[PDB]
């Protein structure tokens, strides 16, 4: 029993949170009350990672809501799923963030912390042998990235020696709600390369791209870039949720893909993307599962090298197929796979496909590609705070300019780390 | 090509054919060792808690 | 696509397989360091044959036979021909040698002198020649011959002294053959050989006109380049002097011994380093320097275990190299005689 | 009678203990239930199968083992498996949480914890024995439990039982079937740390077992149950004469004594023959010659390595089923004139032959097919340290950028346990060096 205690804070945070539990209740036959109605125990095995059982076999996820407005967690209590949460894992306020990392860290959640962190020791005290959280948040408000942060912070400062893992959604210009973005962004990823194990960067940017150049859709809404959110945060979590023995849970994952304690910032891909009933073969899901186009983050992994790759193949298919394609791709380009960690490629396989597609693939780099995300904050980032544009709005919650240095000078840091290995 | 030390029993029999003749830590050393690797746990332990209250 | 790494630089045999390998657009040459290899053109000295063969999907083929310098040292051939009963002491293309090693470190010593001795009584030459792998001395007297060794392991076997003599010139001349062995054992020799002949005419009572080298020919020798260009005779030349003179073709007089002698050496050591239950797959290619005396009998001097090659033949040999050895393994999108034999 | 204690370490090692014990079971005609009708003294009793099996007055025969995991869900598949009856909760140790992969987690934060209770298991296992000889440890070199808790549990064993005598099966990390970058970290560190206190350790190579059922038993994707059923015969193979009457290796010193001339050098090769398909409705019988000859083939190794290329100190020859010396005797002195086989000087030219007329047992429903006789040599060549120096450079490769060492030192481990282990596996090489090559 190795249980996850689930945290979704702020707008997008609780939107990608709630499609990820309505993804992962359909793949373990668990309807939208709690009642299992699979056919196969193979969806049962593993359940106790996400899912508490209560009376009458009910199955309640093991997620905390979090925020500092009450709609977008009203519209979740009014969605699909929304009744097979935990009622008392509602924590909310009322004031709002203003899209101000500031708001979120210092003042207007730091009067909430405390009152999630109720609701975390009570979820982890039922734990037989909890291993760690996971946080779905965007780094580009206020909630979700300032809050969520404070969030982490104090949860390490409770649970030192378990696992931090974050789906952490990067803010884009082609996807933005307001332009001080870049400043949230960027005080949140000091805090991420500090206090956590594991991030998944999932760029807007690259989700635009997928839906506007791939999926040919002309106006791509937020629903649509959740699908591959929601595909994606399935994929990467299969190997906790069903039998297996690669990466089965989130410390043995860090040890395998963390070279570097700092440099645990994750490239996700999945295929297929289909704009759909013809059947996809092992090589087209190795191929396109190595694609740029495929990658979440909106980094070109051949400007960069690998240094850790896991892949997840799932549905009924040739475990043999697979390995010949897997060795296929890393002897044809292992240009970009660093020599110094050999066999730093690993395959796992899962019978259990999603919903709607007989067979899938999910990859998941430590690419040192990743840099470019951080490089465009970071030159964002620097073009408004040359002239301190917008600062008051930070500056007037207490902030001082110094902060802001000290988190434009970290990220570049962490760009230089990154630089060094792959040379 | 020499045959010895013939022994046969009712499950089976072994020999020896020659071709050619030829021409700790004590149990107090290491809980000092554990005890020393828990030590450093617990100093970078303190030192994160240390920060963490910064 | 297969790929390929090169660990020796300085080898110029397989600097130009590597630039072949490149011109068909289906080799991709990979850092020297990089594992995930279909082909290593190894290095000379300590290859890593024990990391070899243990990529997952990976078929990998090395240009070097793991043992195969037991035939190519100086004191391991000899040990070698003696020790074998495939060769023997009693072996006839070899010249009677013995192991001296030097004082001042089995060996052969008193064997030596056993048998010097019965050629200094019964009136018979007594000229031998002294050398090693690492230089070279050519006496009459045994005393000579033990004392310059103690001044590395070295070998002293019978010099020829009556060589056959190429006319006009009078002079001396060695035969290097080509053999390349696949990783099915097959045993190929080019059929174009070279004769590294010296320009001075042979002196039988100075070392430039006993030593057939092709350095020594150019740093000491004042004909270098007289009869043909850069002392090296080819297959047709000879044979047609061959015939000319002597009344008799290269094939007859002096390849079929070559072809024998070549095989018995390496189906001697075939077993020893076949790979053919191997997880990985070797081949090499090999230098064999044969003398020819007077009567025409074939004498094997050494085996070369990284040769070069003529000139004019690099790109013969080398688009050979890939053709049976490279491409065998590893197909793409006869000027070797195979010499059959019993595996 | 001198009995001996099996000890399972990780998920290899219990997996793999699992299916040994399963196979113990045929061999000597012992029950699901523990049940065994040919023992006629019930309660008790000291034949050659009470050295793994002692008795309840019920009539019970229960395996001398201890299974340890740091994650339960292992060794709840023993508690529950056909099996269960066998075992008493007291043989069976689980943890909450695995060593996730790291020598120094298994090794110093986890093991400091649970190591007083698996000593005081096993000694509730000594104090049933007579005259213990010793211990049978199995445990994966890659796995931070199999590398991390057994070097810390050797350690320990040489303190509470220190004349006793101590044997690995260990299994070598082979990245196709392996689940964790840092195996080669693990294998290094544990191998120092537990070097002097091994008598004898036989390495199985996974990279070997899998091509082997890829070959030999047609299986595409073998599977640990496919690997685990091959490494039960072979370890069967090597502890059968502990288990039978007989005359060769028929204790734990003998072991050394007959494999391990130089305490250091104490690894040998195992090479098994012939593994035969069961799907094969007909297989033509090898003979006694054929199979000896196998011996030598390097496709039937345990670990894939030249023994050509290196010199012989030791070799035995443990043959099972329809074989005679007549036949044995013909077949090596066929082998001389055609092997490169190469002793050290200082060592005789020979072999120990070691015949039991039993037949290998094969598990109903397997991958093995029944064979009339089949052999297990045992040769401590110098040729094995390839596996050594193929670790160590993978080790270096790693280290140099000192890549994942954050993961050990944040367990306590100091850095410099990672160049004391490396300068230690050097010194092995050079061992291994002095001894093979001229
Ligand atoms: N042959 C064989 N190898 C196994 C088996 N199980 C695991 N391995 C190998 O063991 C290595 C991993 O070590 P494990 O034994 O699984 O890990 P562990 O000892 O339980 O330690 P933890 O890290 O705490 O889980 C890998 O190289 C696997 O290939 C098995 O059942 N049979
Ligand atoms: N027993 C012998 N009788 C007559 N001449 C001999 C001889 N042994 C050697 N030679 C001559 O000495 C020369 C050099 O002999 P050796 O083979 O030792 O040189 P080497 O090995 O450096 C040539 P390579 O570069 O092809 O290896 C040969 O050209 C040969 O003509
Ligand atoms: N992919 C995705 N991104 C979102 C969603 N909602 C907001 N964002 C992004 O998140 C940032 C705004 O942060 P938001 O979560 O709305 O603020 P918060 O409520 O204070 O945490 C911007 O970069 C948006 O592009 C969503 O549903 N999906
Ligand atoms: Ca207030
Ligand atoms: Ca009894
Ligand atoms: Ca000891
Ligand atoms: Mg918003
Ligand atoms: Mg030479
Ligand atoms: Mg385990």
């Amino acid at each position: 029993m190795r249980e996850i205690v689930h945290i979704q804070a702020g707008q997008c945070g609780n939107q990608i949170g709630a499609k990820f539990w309505e993804v992962i209740s359909d793949e373990h036959g668990i309807d939208p009350t709690g009642s299992y109605h699979g056919d196969s125990d193979l969806q049962l095995e593993r359940i106790n990672v996400y899912y508490n059982e209560a009376t009458g076999n009910k199955y309640v996820p093991r997620a905390i809501l979090v925020d500092l407005e009450p709609g977008t967690m009203d519209s979740v209590r009014s969605g699909p799923f929304g009744q097979i949460f935990r009622p008392d894992n509602f924590v909310f306020g009322q004031s709002g963030a203003g899209n101000n990392w500031a708001k979120g860290h210092y003042t207007e959640g730091a009067e909430l912390v405390d009152s999630v962190l109720d609701v975390v020791r009570k979820e982890s005290e039922s734990c037989d042998c909890l291993q760690g959280f996971q946080l779905t948040h965007s780094l580009g408000g206020g909630t979700g990235s300032g809050m969520g942060t404070l969030l982490i912070s104090k949860i390490r400062e409770e649970y030192p020696d378990r696992i931090m893992n974050t789906f952490s959604v990067m803010p884009s210009p082609k996807v933005s709600d307001t332009v001080v973005e870049p400043y949230n962004a960027t005080l949140s990823v000091h805090q991420l390369v500090e206090n956590t194990d594991e991030t998944y960067c999932i760029d807007n940017e690259a989700l635009y791209d997928i839906c506007f150049r791939t999926l040919k859709l002309t106006t791509p809404t937020y629903g649509d870039l959740n699908h591959l959110v929601s595909a994606t945060m399935s994929g990467v979590t299969t190997c906790l949720r069903f039998p297996g023995q690669l990466n089965a849970d989130l410390r043995k994952l860090a040890v395998n893909m963390v070279p570097f304690p700092r440099l645990h910032f994750f490239m996700p891909g999945f295929a297929p993307l289909t704009s759909q009933y013809r059947a996809l073969t092992v090589p087209e899901l190795t191929q396109q599962m190595f694609d740029s186009k495929n990658m979440m983050a909106a980094c070109d992994p051949r400007h960069g090298r690998y240094l850790t790759v896991a892949a997840i193949f799932r549905g009924r298919m040739s475990m043999k197929e697979v390995d010949e394609q897997m060795l296929n791709v890393q002897n044809k380009n292992s240009s970009y796979f660093v020599e110094w960690i050999p066999n730093n490629v690993k395959t796992a396989v899962c019978d259990i496909p999603p919903r709607g597609l007989k067979m899938s693939a999910t990859f998941i780099g430590n690419s040192t590609a990743i840099q470019e995300l951080f490089k465009r904050i970071s030159e964002q980032f620097t073009a408004m705070f040359r002239r301190k544009a917008f600062l008051h709005w930070y500056t007037g919650e207490g902030m001082d300019e110094m902060e802001f240095t000290e988190a434009e000078s970290n990220m570049n840091d962490l760009v230089s780390e990154y630089q060094q290995y792959q040379d | 090509m020499e045959v010895i030390e013939l022994n046969k029993c009712t499950s089976g029999q072994s020999f020896e054919v020659i071709l050619k003749p030829p021409s700790d830590p004590s149990l107090e050393e290491i809980q000092k060792k554990l005890e020393a690797a828990e030590e450093r746990r617990k100093y970078q332990e303190a030192e994160l808690l240390k920060h963490l209250a910064e | 696509m297969y790929t390929f790494v090169v660990r020796d630089e300085n080898s110029s045999v397989y600097a130009e397989v590597s630039r072949l390998l490149l011109a068909t657009g289906q080799w991709k040459r990979l850092r020297k360091d990089n594992p995930r290899f279909n082909l290593m053109l190894g290095e000379r000295n300590r290859l890593p044959f024990g990391r070899l063969g243990h990529e997952p999907g990976l078929v990998q083929l090395v240009n070097y036979y793991r043992g195969a310098d037991k035939l190519c040292r100086k004191a391991s051939l000899v040990k070698l021909i003696k020790t074998s009963p495939e060769l023997s002491e009693s072996c006839t293309w070899f010249p009677e040698s013995y192991v001296i090693y030097p004082t001042n470190l089995t060996d052969e010593r008193e064997v030596f002198l056993a048998a010097y001795n019965r050629r200094r009584e019964g009136r018979e030459g007594n000229v031998w020649i002294a050398k090693s792998s690492a230089g070279i001395l050519i006496s009459s007297e045994a005393s000579e011959l033990l004392d310059f060794i103690d001044e590395q392991v070295h070998v002293i076997q019978k010099y020829l002294e009556k060589p056959l003599l190429l006319e006009p010139g009078h002079r001396k001349f060695d035969i290097r053959s080509w053999v390349l062995v696949d990783h099915l054992y097959n045993i190929y020799l080019y059929r174009e050989g070279v004769l590294r002949t010296s320009s001075e005419p042979y002196n039988s009572a100075d070392k430039t006109c006993h030593l057939t080298n092709h350095c020594i020919q150019k740093e000491y020798s004042k004909n270098y380049g007289r009869y043909e260009e850069g002392n090296e005779m080819f297959f047709e030349e000879f044979n047609q002097y061959l015939m000319d003179a002597l009344n008799t073709t290269l094939e007859n007089s002096i390849l079929l011994q070559i072809k024998h002698i070549i095989r018995s050496c390496l189906m001697c050591i075939e077993p020893a380093i076949s790979t053919k239950h191997l997880h990985y797959q070797s081949f090499q290619l090999f230098g064999f320097d044969f003398m020819v005396d007077e009567e025409l009998k074939v004498w094997l001097i050494e085996v070369n275990g990284a040769p070069a090659c003529a000139q004019k033949l690099y790109a013969e040999l080398c688009q050979g190299i890939v053709d049976v050895a490279i491409s065998s393994v590893f197909p793409l999108a006869s000027i070797f005689i195979k010499l059959h034999h019993h595996h | 009678m001198r009995e001996c204690i099996s000890i399972h370490v990780g998920q290899a090692g219990v997996q793999i203990g699992n299916a040994c014990w399963e196979l113990y079971c045929l061999e000597h005609g012992i029950q699901p239930d523990g049940q065994m009708p040919s023992d006629k003294t019930i309660g008790g009793g000291d034949d050659s199968f009470n050295t793994f099996f002692s008795e309840t007055g019920a009539g019970k025969h229960v395996p001398r083992a201890v299974f340890v995991d740091l994650e339960p869900t292992v060794i709840d598949e023993v508690r529950t498996g056909t099996y269960r009856q066998l075992f008493h909760p007291e043989q069976l140790i689980t943890g909450k949480e695995d060593a996730a992969n790291n020598y120094a987690r298994g090794h110093y934060t986890i093991g400091k914890e649970i190591i007083d209770l698996v000593l005081d298991r096993i000694r509730k296992l000594a104090d049933q024995c007579t005259g213990l000889q010793g211990f049978l440890v199995f445990h994966s070199f890659g796995g931070g439990t199999g590398s991390g808790f057994t070097s810390l549990l050797m350690e320990r064993l040489s303190v509470d039982y220190g004349k006793k005598s101590k044997l690995e099966f260990s299994i070598y990390p082979a990245p196709q079937v392996s689940t964790a970058v840092v195996e080669p970290y693990n294998s290094i560190l544990t191998t120092h740390t537990t070097l002097e206190h091994s008598d004898c350790a036989f390495m199985v190579d996974n990279e070997a077992i899998y091509d082997i059922c890829r070959r030999n038993l047609d299986i595409e994707r073998p599977t640990y149950t496919n690997l685990n059923r091959l490494i039960s015969q072979i370890v069967s193979s090597i502890t059968a004469s502990l288990r039978f009457d007989g005359a060769l290796n028929v204790d734990l010193t003998e072991f050394q004594t007959n494999l391990v001339p130089y305490p250091r050098i104490h690894f040998p090769l195992a090479t098994y023959a012939p593994v035969i398909s069961a799907e094969k409705a007909y297989h033509e019988q090898l003979s006694v010659a054929e199979i000896t000859n196998a011996c030598f083939e390097p496709a039937n190794q345990m670990v894939k390595c030249d023994p050509r290329h290196g010199k012989y100190m030791a070799c035995c020859l443990l043959y099972r089923g329809d074989v005679v010396p007549k036949d044995v005797n013909a077949a090596i002195a066929t082998i001389k004139t055609k092997r490169s086989i190469q002793f050290v000087d200082w060592c005789p030219t020979g072999f120990k032959v070691g015949i039991n007329y039993q037949p290998p047992t094969v598990v109903p429903g397997g991958d093995l097919a029944k064979v009339q006789r089949a052999v297990c040599m045992l040769s401590n060549t110098t040729a094995i340290a390839e596996a050594w120096a193929r670790l160590d450079h993978k080790f270096d490769l790693m280290y140099a950028k000192r890549a994942f060492v954050h993961w050990y030192v944040g367990e306590g481990m100091e850095e410099g346990e990672f160049s004391e282990a490396r300068e230690d596996m050097a010194a092995l090489e050079k061992d291994y060096e002095e001894v093979g090559v001229d």
